[PDB]
């Protein structure tokens, strides 16, 4: 039996002064997570790319926690469709950062990937990304997943660039509200507005203000 | 480069001046053709630098003037960067090749508009509020030439102080220009008539556009 107090006012609403309703309660989704004792803490993507973005590296950090051993490996993969088109494995230890050595406890994943498909409102080709924590001899632990968007975002002589291409952000801020839910949010009203909001030539959004 | 004591009234009288070098190859074609012509550099150079010999002791001249209406050459380039090292107490322009060319302190425009770009192949005239503005432009804007009061004109002229005032960048231009240039004539009784253009059995010829 799971107990939950829930204040409607705390320090934290001198925070959380938005112009919107002012409601209270669980309103977003409550779950159970099992993870192995030797598991994935965390884990980023990035992607950078050449000149022209016709040749891209993937690099992906992971932490683990729990105890370290030399049998251990990560493997990233990436996967286009059920096409994979890179891969790299390795075990932990990251390179030496300062005079007390590196992160032990993590490991950073490089793969190149040529003639990338990128990613953009306009166009949102997506790889999938499949992060394995195993022994070297195979045998799986877990694995965590993503999908990744290959795109650059910079500002470069004032203009804000995606791709390398100047952006014009038709956007809008969107709440998150229905008039008979308030304040929870389900599948069938956010693909709902997306859209219309696609049909109606917007191609950004701000999480207006959360 | 004016009469001599035009400086002297400006500098007594209270006016700022932009000197201007006798260079002016709007002829050519392409406009440039001269003075990025290293053959042609030795003749530039005598009328800038004997120009800032002469007037750099005048504190009405406030801006030397590379010329006026020659392109941009690499002419152009040596010559500002002269200027830039013998006398660094005045900024240096030129409008020629875009208005905004390497071999200019200032944008000086001629012509451009308020609010209306005009888009031309290599040399456009971007609306002065816009062009502030580009990627990485940073220089003030002062048109060289605007306004231009050919006969019954000046319609608009509001529009361009107003945006003078609204923005800081935005110093001010010179309206091109101050006097008609007619010439008298006499008709059979000695009476005189302006005259323009053509008149005087000179062709070819560009009529009233001298007024
Ligand atoms: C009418 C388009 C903006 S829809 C657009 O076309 C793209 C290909 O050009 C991709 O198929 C995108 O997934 C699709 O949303
Ligand atoms: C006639 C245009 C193509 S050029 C235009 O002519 C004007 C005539 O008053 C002035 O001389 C301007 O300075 C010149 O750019
Ligand atoms: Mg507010
Ligand atoms: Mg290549
Ligand atoms: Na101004
Ligand atoms: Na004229």
């Amino acid at each position: 039996r799971l107990a939950v107090m829930v204040l409607r006012w705390s320090d934290g609403s001198y925070l959380e002064d938005q112009d919107m309703w002012r409601m209270s309660g669980i309103f977003r989704d409550v779950s159970l997570l099992h993870k192995p004792t030797t598991q994935i803490s965390d884990f980023h993507v990035a992607t950078r790319f050449n000149d022209d973005f016709s040749r891209a590296v993937l690099e992906a950090e992971v932490q683990m926690c729990g105890e370290l051993r030399d049998y251990l490996r990560v493997t990233v993969s990436l996967w286009q469709g059920e096409t994979q088109v890179a891969s790299g494995t390795a075990p932990f230890g990251g390179e030496i950062i300062d005079e007390r050595g590196g992160y032990a406890d993590r490991v950073t994943l490089r793969l190149n990937v040529e003639n990338p498909k990128l990613w953009s409102a306009e166009i949102p080709n997506l790889y999938r990304a499949v992060v394995e924590l195993h022994t070297a001899d195979g045998t799986l632990i877990e694995a965590e997943a993503c999908d990744v968007g290959f795109r650059e975002v910079r500002i470069e002589n004032g203009l804000l660039l995606l791709n390398g291409k100047p952006l014009l952000i038709r956007g809008v801020n969107r709440h998150e509200h229905h008039p008979l839910h308030g304040q929870v949010m389900d599948e069938q009203t956010m693909v709902q507005d997306i859209l219309l909001m696609k049909q109606n030539n917007f191609n950004a959004v701000r999480c207006s203000h959360y | 480069p004016n009469h001599p004591l035009w400086y002297t009234l400006c500098d007594r009288y209270g006016l700022y001046v932009v000197d201007e070098a006798n260079i002016e190859t709007h002829g050519m074609v392409p406009m440039n053709r001269l003075t990025d012509d290293p053959r042609w550099l030795p003749a530039m150079s005598e009328r800038v630098t004997r120009m800032v010999q002469r007037d750099r002791n005048h504190p009405s001249v406030i801006i030397w003037s590379l010329g006026n209406e020659s392109g941009h050459g690499a002419n152009h380039d040596a010559l500002y960067r002269w200027i830039k090292s013998v006398d660094p107490s005045r900024p240096v322009q030129y409008e020629g090749g875009g208005a905004d060319t390497t071999a200019t302190d200032i944008i000086c425009p001629m012509y451009a508009r308020v609010d209306e770009d005009q888009p031309f192949p290599a040399v456009p005239k971007w609306s002065i509020k816009k062009w502030l503005s580009l990627p990485g432009e940073t220089r003030p804007l002062i048109l060289c030439e605007y306004a231009h009061a050919m006969g019954n004109s000046l319609g608009g002229f509001a529009k361009y102080w107003q945006a003078f005032r609204q923005y800081p960048r935005l110093q001010g231009g010179f309206v091109w220009d101050w006097v008609d240039q007619s010439l008298i004539k006499y008709d059979e009784n000695g009476n005189p008539w302006s005259a323009y253009g053509g008149d005087f059995g000179d062709t070819p010829n560009d009529a009233q556009f001298c007024m």
